[PDB]
């Protein structure tokens, strides 16, 4: 029921500006904090901050502080994000995602022509269907407060959005397979499918949500023979 | 000074607060609002000093009727629920948690006490007071007791009080008249001189508290407990084949339970009033936000119809209904937290001697009234 309708792309030189919209529908929009995540191919994914809607409070990145503001419509139950000053490297997909990175938008490509350090291991593997697989991820600093992991997985199927299958480092999200388990704890969490398919071909990103800027994992690259 | 951005939220220990929490962090996962659920001791007297500064947290739970003096106090916010919203729970349970005519918390369950027996120790279990006594007898010899329960919380006592005549406040004319209190009547003294006999006979234990209680009925050393749904699931995990029934009778009357609805209350200095409404209402109040409170430990009949309506094919729930049914809804008048000081003090005394039952339960009369 939740959507986030992106516009497809936006075609942009160097110096000038666009303003992309997310479009929320499926539930409160005033009552949920919106993000703004940049995705560069050869980068993984930056947080580049934050709306809530409700009162308009924000959070910038370091690098978009000056380069993107964040703006509501209230009665239209959309999100906007202008970047100003644009260059070559700002080309990416972006996207925006609701809550603690929990739904997100398709995503619009712009294309300008004419603190916590996340380790996350293997960076790509190949598996056979039957087999299981485990992938690791470790946390500069505990992302524990007691009780409460702040840290959640993500499947990147190509060219789609990522998509939350563990929250809270334990609890699997609702629609997700049961053969993917998240366990740990405090610095060192597992993402664990017990029995891959071929479906299961994904990069597979950790993320924490303690704090700013809520930093993502590099991903594993997982394919299936 | 109540932090905006984040729901603090206050339930009592025995309650299912694990359970509360998973709804926590569905509701944060979800809106990046972080939700912390606690249970301090003693939560129904640290919330009127605390939120009277304006402090405290932004959702209290807890039965009904200490709402009233709460909201008297102007320390509870007038929610808001569209018709939609009403119309999904029982019609009484928002009278409950009516006062001056505008709804002043959310209800969630309604509770009643029922008599707990182990069906190993006693497959038939007594429909009277009156036969405890040489029940426990038979029980005594062969290293048991028929019945345990907590007798430091007058909530427990208060159905063998009011069987045969006690009450709290006289309802006459849609008031609750509170010069005309029943807790020194010839009922009260008759209920409350039984527990006292039964105690002066040996069969209880004047000190014996809830953990007491639950631990003797747990490990299978009592035949008998009084106690609420939020029990039940301690006594499953822990091998005694239970049984949940009406309570017994006493001089031929129905035990009369008073009944509580469980009810969440917004902070009246709270900043986080539109979230704490999200909260309650789109993820607490729906059949998966109450089924993961009830798993933790079970709400009894619950105000929304649609999950109750499963509720209800529980043997265990039709005896709560039962012997809610054969008692009172419990008033939220703000006079109740005097009474129920009152009739507690009076209680322990009785029961342990510090003071006859006629002038406990006269004691307890002058201090309501
Ligand atoms: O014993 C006095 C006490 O009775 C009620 O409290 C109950 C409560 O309703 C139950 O949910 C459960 O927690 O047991 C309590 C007693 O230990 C009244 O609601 C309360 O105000 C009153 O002080
Ligand atoms: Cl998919």
């Amino acid at each position: 029921q939740v959507q986030l309708q992106q516009p497809g792309s936006e075609l942009v030189r160097p110096g000038a500006s666009v303003k992309l919209s997310c479009k929320a529908s499926g539930y409160t929009f005033t009552n949920s904090w919106m993000h703004w995540v940049k995705q560069r191919p050869g980068q993984g994914l930056e947080w580049i901050g934050n709306i809530f809607p409700g009162n308009g409070n924000t959070n910038y990145d370091e690098n978009f502080k000056s380069k993107a503001t964040l703006t509501v419509d209230t009665s239209s139950n959309t999100a906007y994000m202008q970047l100003s000053s644009l260059t070559s490297e700002d080309s990416a997909v972006y996207y925006c995602t609701r809550g603690l990175f929990a739904y997100w938008g398709q995503g619009t490509l712009v294309t300008v022509s004419a603190d916590i350090v996340m380790t996350q291991s293997p960076s790509s593997l190949a598996m056979s269907v039957g087999q299981k697989v485990t992938m690791s991820c470790k946390s500069s600093q505990s992302l524990l407060i007691n009780q409460k992991n702040y840290l959640a997985w993500y499947q990147q199927k190509p060219g789609q959005s990522p998509k939350l299958l563990v929250y809270f480092a334990s609890t699997r999200e609702s629609g997700v397979p049961d053969r993917f388990i998240g366990s740990g704890s405090g610095t060192d969490f597992t993402l664990t499918i017990s029995s891959v398919q071929a479906e299961d071909l994904a990069d597979y990103f950790c993320q924490q949500h303690f704090t700013a800027p809520y930093t993502f994992g590099g991903g594993t690259k997982l394919e299936i023979k | 000074k109540i932090e905006e951005g984040k729901l603090v939220i206050w339930i009592n220990g025995d309650k299912g607060y694990n359970g509360l929490a998973e709804v926590g962090k569905k509701f944060e996962k979800d809106t990046g609002i972080k939700v912390t659920v606690e249970h301090p001791d003693k939560l129904e007297e640290k919330f009127p000093q605390v939120a009277a500064t304006g402090d405290g947290p932004d959702i209290i739970f807890w039965a009904h009727d200490r709402f009233g003096g709460y909201a008297q106090s102007g320390l509870l916010a007038e929610i808001t629920p569209d018709k939609a919203f009403q119309d999904k729970l029982y019609p009484f349970t928002w009278d409950a948690v009516r006062y001056n005519g505008k709804l002043i918390a959310y209800p969630i369950a309604v509770e009643a006490l029922s008599l707990i027996y182990n069906k190993d120790l006693l497959p038939n279990p007594p429909k009277t007071w009156e036969e405890i006594p040489a029940l426990d007898k038979e029980l005594k010899a062969k290293g048991k007791s028929a019945l345990m329960f907590n007798l430091q919380e007058p909530y427990f006592t208060w159905p063998l009080i009011a069987a045969d005549g006690g009450y709290a406040f006289k309802y006459e004319n849609g008031k609750y008249d509170i010069k005309d209190v029943g807790v020194d009547n010839a009922g009260a003294k008759a209920g409350l001189t039984f527990l006292v006999d039964l105690i002066k006979n040996k069969h209880m234990n004047a000190d014996t508290d809830y953990s007491i209680a639950e631990a003797a009925f747990n490990k299978g050393e009592t035949a008998m407990t009084i106690n609420g749904p939020w029990a039940w699931s301690n006594i499953d995990t822990s091998k005694v084949n239970y049984g949940v029934t009406v309570l017994p009778t006493f001089k031929g009357q129905p035990s009369k339970p008073f009944v509580g609805v469980l009810s969440a209350g917004i902070n009246a200095a709270s900043p986080n009033k539109e979230l704490a409404k999200e909260f309650l209402e789109n993820y607490l109040l729906t059949d998966e936000g109450l089924e993961a409170v009830n798993k933790d430990k079970p709400l009894g009949a619950v105000a929304l119809k649609s999950y109750e309506e499963e509720l209800v094919k529980d043997p265990r729930i039709a005896a709560t209904m039962e012997n809610a049914q054969k008692g009172e809804i419990m008033p939220n008048i703000p006079q109740m937290s005097a009474f129920w000081y009152a009739v507690r003090t009076a209680v322990i005394n009785a029961a342990s001697g510090r003071q006859t039952v006629d002038e406990a339960l006269k004691d307890a009369q002058t201090r309501i009234t």
